[PDB]
RNA sequence: CCUUCUCAAACAUUCUGUUUGGUAGUGAGUGAUACUCUUUGGAGUUAACUUGAAAUUGCCUUAAA
RNA sequence: GUUCUUUGUAAAGUGCCUUCGAAGAGUCGAGUUGUUUGGGAAUGCAGCUCUAAGUGGGUGGUUCCAUCUAAAGCUAA
RNA sequence: CUUAGUAACGCGAGUGAAGCGGCAAAAGCUCAAAUUUGAAAUCUGGUACCUUCGGUGCCCGAGUUGUAAUUUGGAGAGGG
């Protein structure tokens, strides 16, 4: 690899400002209010279903849950 | 209704603090084409027949702004109140607050144009100003953010 | 003996005529020639004693030998505990190789990946790292040539395996290759656990070679520089040396002062090697002065009979710092006072100072009076580019310094107040610096 | 640089801010024609990544398109026709409805003296460039031609009907191989 | 702590290049008569307008 | 949202030297022991230092409409 | 070739040392309904419910490796 | 041209490609993305002249919701 390149942080801090400022689809929604009272279990098949990609799921999974932790946690 | 990032907007500085911000500002006019254009011809006829200070002015254009910001020379913000590509406006809050620079917002594009000699402004903001101003400056950022931060702190919430 | 009695090339006799060294040292004398041979030789030689010279000339002489290509192998590999060691070995070497045509570079934690990485690709025959970055570099880097690995050298095995990089080491030495790898080391001195790294390392049988008030003052981040300006300017006619914890950060306070117009002399590895010696000869003879110097500059480097010991960047190695004073104490005419600044939150080390039970003293200052030098030297940073730039690069040498100190516990980058540091070197704004946070 | 956190903002299309923005504009332009001159564009990141410059000859035209040849194409030809001088040169989407599809799409005008002495694009006023989107030279025409590198367009690599020339066609010589 | 550090060019710390350029160029117009100083425009002009 | 009491003489006229006159202030707080004073109650003087212009009560009409 | 102009602390190229170092979203993709090929992985194109990340993504052969950096455009033979 | 009437499809009738290899010709570039901010330095149009497929001075307007320098990973940029 000669291109990969990072994010420089730059990046990271201007997704963070666009995640909190746009705030929450409503299949986003969904899925934090099936996390919050369902759990992972049943969050990441609707995630699946909303996507089509596991892996795609899981990581909206676990964006959505560290949103949470630094939300709730503060 | 609006979501919360909408309607933030419209809660401008009252009639004396936009008063107060507008006269102050109208000391760092940059100099209009005719200005400089003198200048410069003034200065090409001194150099034909044979060491100034850097020169002071009000920083606004909206990539030149957004440049400032982030990087903490800005000391003093003012966004307009009516862009119709809100989105070019939208974020611009948030990274001031997220990077501590002081911010407002006034209401008309064409008033911040009319300081800055353009019909239209989207923002403008101050990086330097002369020491004479600089208690000024610092008076201004204060009632600013008394007025604003702490008058208008349910301006992110509430729809 | 003298370094014309060696098989030297003609470069590195240059080289060395240039340093202005030309009398071998013990250690060196008895080191060189063994190294040389190839044969694998370890000892107790206390720093600064010019051991790094003595197993340096052996790596430029087997490269000159071979005369390879900088795309061809990696040549030699040097690793250090602490950046500022590398930073002086790096400044050695590239003195020494000046008049040769052989590459060189270093891999020092905290800097710009991407340009060690892009250095390392382009390919370097004297490498000098510390074993984290060297591991990641290794590891985690494709392109890199290490297969070729002709020589490895370890300084200050004992400092290494006390800040925890012995598994590092071991994964190193596993990942390093051992057919015609010639292995050596340096320390001070040698523990049971150095020992077994010298058997895991070295191949054959190595040969063996051996040869007052702690005051300190509790001031602001902020006004820790205003503090030592009044100090030196109060202090004047007397001799002072300043310790610190980066060569860039020394070069840039000594311009600064020079600036404000008052004497003062900097003892920095970046400057020349001859610069350097008459820069200490002449505070030395002067009687009257202030000398700016880093910690690894002075860690083995003679101490005249100085009034003042200032350690104004909290010191390299903690230990050698609290020893530091019994002798001294002796060695000097006037006992010489030592002075200490310490942050609020670096009140920890206090307690290895108790744990030390040396006599201390807290010295204290009025706020009242001070230097009042901000607003001007904010102007001046914000007129001049060049005293811009080096004050931005002292202030990114003391924070890569800081994150890289070993006392974790008493030192933390998280616990510092970027803002204070760089208002106090002169920055409104504290310009950003890659440290992992 | 704004340009970034514009980019940004636009990826999260659902948000709340984004979702009142589309009706909002929907509805706005659900009033006007079909097809009408805009003063400039509303997603600026957009267009001025694709080519959009803010000087004298580029016009921003909206049209709009009823929901089901690609709905782009349609509305690029749509645009030509009625602005014959003009010349296509990009289009994106900016709003949809569940009766209407909006694009905005940028045109050059090439008889503009600033657009001719500009050598960045002057070669639009190549007459070969006229009317792109007729032929699908245009970025969607393209797409919808299937011109790309790779064994996923091999068969259609160079249009549809050429190859049946190609394969039609009996190649003999002087001397017979 | 800002985003990114991008070390602050010498321009910044500098009087500008371009007023230098420009202010060249007139210098070069006017020896050339190509433009009138202001201050002859203003001989000129006294003489006329009567 | 206005700006601040930017010099007057006699001699000498070496083109500036001698003498005189004109200077009534943001407040609060901390603070190093001498002067007198009237006898009592403190009235004026005397080192030094912090301050976002900070602060909780000493018994005439055209900058018209 | 002949020349008249050059202009200014102006511009460009190479090696070394230091500090930085940004890449195209109703887009890929999945789903579904039609078209195309003699194309077995309908790839490709067409309507629409849905719609992502940046040490990421696409294309492939093997439990890892090989190549490239799409969603912008110009170019005579 | 060859690969080749091969792979593949239909498994009948028939349809039917592409890498590699040789030949003809070969030129690579232009934007988006990081602040010129110690000076919108950019450009359309009108006017007076000249050495007129255009050039200069002046005027007006477009532009700061971005026209002027550099760069497209083959990197690239600020300094010595």
């Amino acid at each position: 690899s000669y291109k990969k390149g990072a994010a420089s942080n730059r990046t990271k801090f201007v997704r963070s400002l666009v995640r909190e400022i746009a705030g929450l689809s409503p299949y986003e929604r969904r899925l934090i209010d099936l996390i919050r009272n369902s759990g992972e279990k049943r969050a990441r098949k609707v995630a699946k279903k909303r996507l089509g990609s596991f892996t795609r799921a899981k990581a909206k999974v676990e964006e959505m849950n560290n949103i949470i932790a630094a939300s709730r946690r503060h | 209704k609006v979501p919360p990032t909408i309607a933030q907007f419209q809660y401008t500085l009252d009639r004396n603090t936009a008063a107060e911000t507008f006269k102050l500002f109208n000391k760092y006019r940059p100099e209009t084409a005719a200005e400089k254009k003198e200048r410069l011809t003034k200065e090409a006829a001194a150099v034909a027949e044979g060491a100034s200070p850097k020169p002071y002015a009000v920083k606004y254009g909206l990539n030149h702004v957004v440049a400032l910001i982030e990087n903490k020379k800005a000391k003093l913000v003012l966004i307009a109140n009516d862009v119709d590509p809100i989105e070019l406006v939208v974020f611009l809050p948030a990274l001031c607050k997220k990077m501590g620079v002081p911010y407002a917002i006034v209401k008309g594009k064409a008033r911040l144009g009319t300081l800055v000699n353009q019909k239209t402004s989207a923002v403008a903001a101050l990086t330097e100003v002369r020491a004479e101003d600089e208690a000024a400056l610092a008076k201004l950022v204060s009632t600013i953010d008394a007025n604003f931060a702490d008058k208008y702190d349910e301006v992110k919430k509430h729809w | 003996e003298k370094f014309e009695e060696l098989k030297l090339s003609q470069p590195t006799l240059k080289a060395i005529e240039k340093m202005g060294f030309t009398t071998m040292t013990s250690v060196q004398a008895r080191t060189i020639p063994p190294l040389l041979a190839g044969r694998d030789v370890l000892g107790a030689a206390k720093t600064g004693s010019g051991k790094t010279l003595a197993f340096l000339i052996p790596a430029i002489e087997l490269l000159h030998s071979l005369k390879f290509k900088p795309r061809n192998g990696t040549g030699i590999i040097v690793i250090t505990p602490t950046r500022e060691l590398a930073l002086q070995i790096f400044g050695v070497a590239r003195e020494l190789m000046e008049f040769h045509s052989q590459t060189f570079g270093i891999v020092i934690g905290g800097a710009n990946r991407r340009q060690e990485a892009e250095k390392l690709m382009k390919g370097v025959n004297m490498l000098i790292a510390t074993p984290g970055r060297l591991l990641d570099h290794l590891q985690n880097t494709k392109g890199f040539v290490f297969k070729n690995l002709k020589a490895l050298i370890i300084d200050e095995a004992d400092r290494i395996l006390e800040i925890g990089f012995e598994d590092e080491m071991r994964q190193i030495i596993k990942i390093l290759p051992n057919e015609d790898r010639q292995s050596m080391l340096f320390s001070a001195t040698q523990t049971t656990k150095v020992e077994d790294l010298a058997r895991i390392s070295l191949r054959p049988g190595p040969l063996f070679i051996n040869v007052l008030e702690q005051g300190y003052v509790v001031c602001d981040s902020d006004k820790r520089f205003l503090l030592l300006f009044s100090f030196l300017k109060r202090n004047q006619k007397k001799k002072i040396i300043v310790f610190l914890s980066s060569c860039n950060s020394v070069k840039y306070y000594a311009e600064l002062l020079n600036y404000i117009d008052l004497p003062v002399l900097e003892l920095h590895g970046k400057q020349k090697q001859q610069k350097r010696t008459n820069t200490f000869f002449e505070f030395c003879n002067a009687e009257r002065g202030i000398l700016i110097c880093t910690d690894v500059a002075a860690r083995g480097l003679d101490i005249p009979a100085v009034d003042w010991i200032i350690q104004f960047d909290p010191p390299d190695d903690p230990r050698d710092y609290i020893h530091r004073v019994g002798r001294t104490a002796r060695g000097t005419k006037g006992k010489g006072k030592s002075l200490m600044f310490l942050t609020p939150n670096e009140l920890g080390f206090l307690r290895y100072l108790k744990a030390s039970k040396v006599p201390l003293n807290e010295y204290e200052f009025p706020e009242n009076k001070i230097a009042n030098v901000q607003s001007q030297l904010e102007k001046l940073i914000k007129s001049n580019y060049y005293l811009h730039q080096t004050a931005k690069d002292g202030y990114r040498s003391y924070l890569q310094a800081y994150a890289s100190h070993s006392l974790k516990t008493v030192y933390q980058i998280d616990k510092l107040d970027l803002a204070k540091v760089a208002k106090s070197y002169g920055f409104p704004v504290p310009p950003k610096v890659n440290i992992t946070i | 640089g704004a340009y970034k956190y514009l980019e940004e903002l636009q990826r999260k299309k659902q948000s709340d801010v984004l979702r009142f923005l589309q009706r909002v504009r929907v509805w706005e332009y659900r009033q006007k024609n079909v097809i009408h001159r805009a003063a400039r564009p509303t997603r600026p990141d957009k267009a001025r990544r694709l080519g959009y410059k803010a000087k004298q000859g580029f016009v921003i035209y909206r049209v709009r398109v009823r929901r089901g040849r690609s709905l782009r194409a349609t509305a690029e030809e749509r645009v030509g026709r009625r602005a014959a001088n003009l010349r296509v040169l990009n289009s994106y989407w900016v709003n949809q409805d569940s009766t209407y599809k909006y694009f905005e799409v940028i045109l050059v005008d090439p008889q503009h003296k600033a657009i001719r002495r500009d050598a960045r694009y002057n070669w639009i006023c190549d007459p070969v460039h006229k009317h792109r989107e007729a032929r699908g030279l245009t970025a969607t025409g393209k797409k919808s031609r299937g011109i790309n590198k790779g064994h996923k367009f091999n068969n259609t690599k160079a249009g549809r009907r050429k190859t049946w020339k190609r394969q039609n066609t009996l190649s003999l010589w002087r001397y017979r191989k | 702590m800002p985003l990114t550090a991008v070390p602050e060019p010498k321009r910044r710390f500098v009087p500008s290049k371009n007023e230098a350029k420009r202010v060249m160029k007139i210098v070069r117009a006017i020896r050339e008569g190509r433009i009138i100083p202001p201050k002859k425009l203003k001989e000129m002009k006294e003489k006329e307008k009567i």
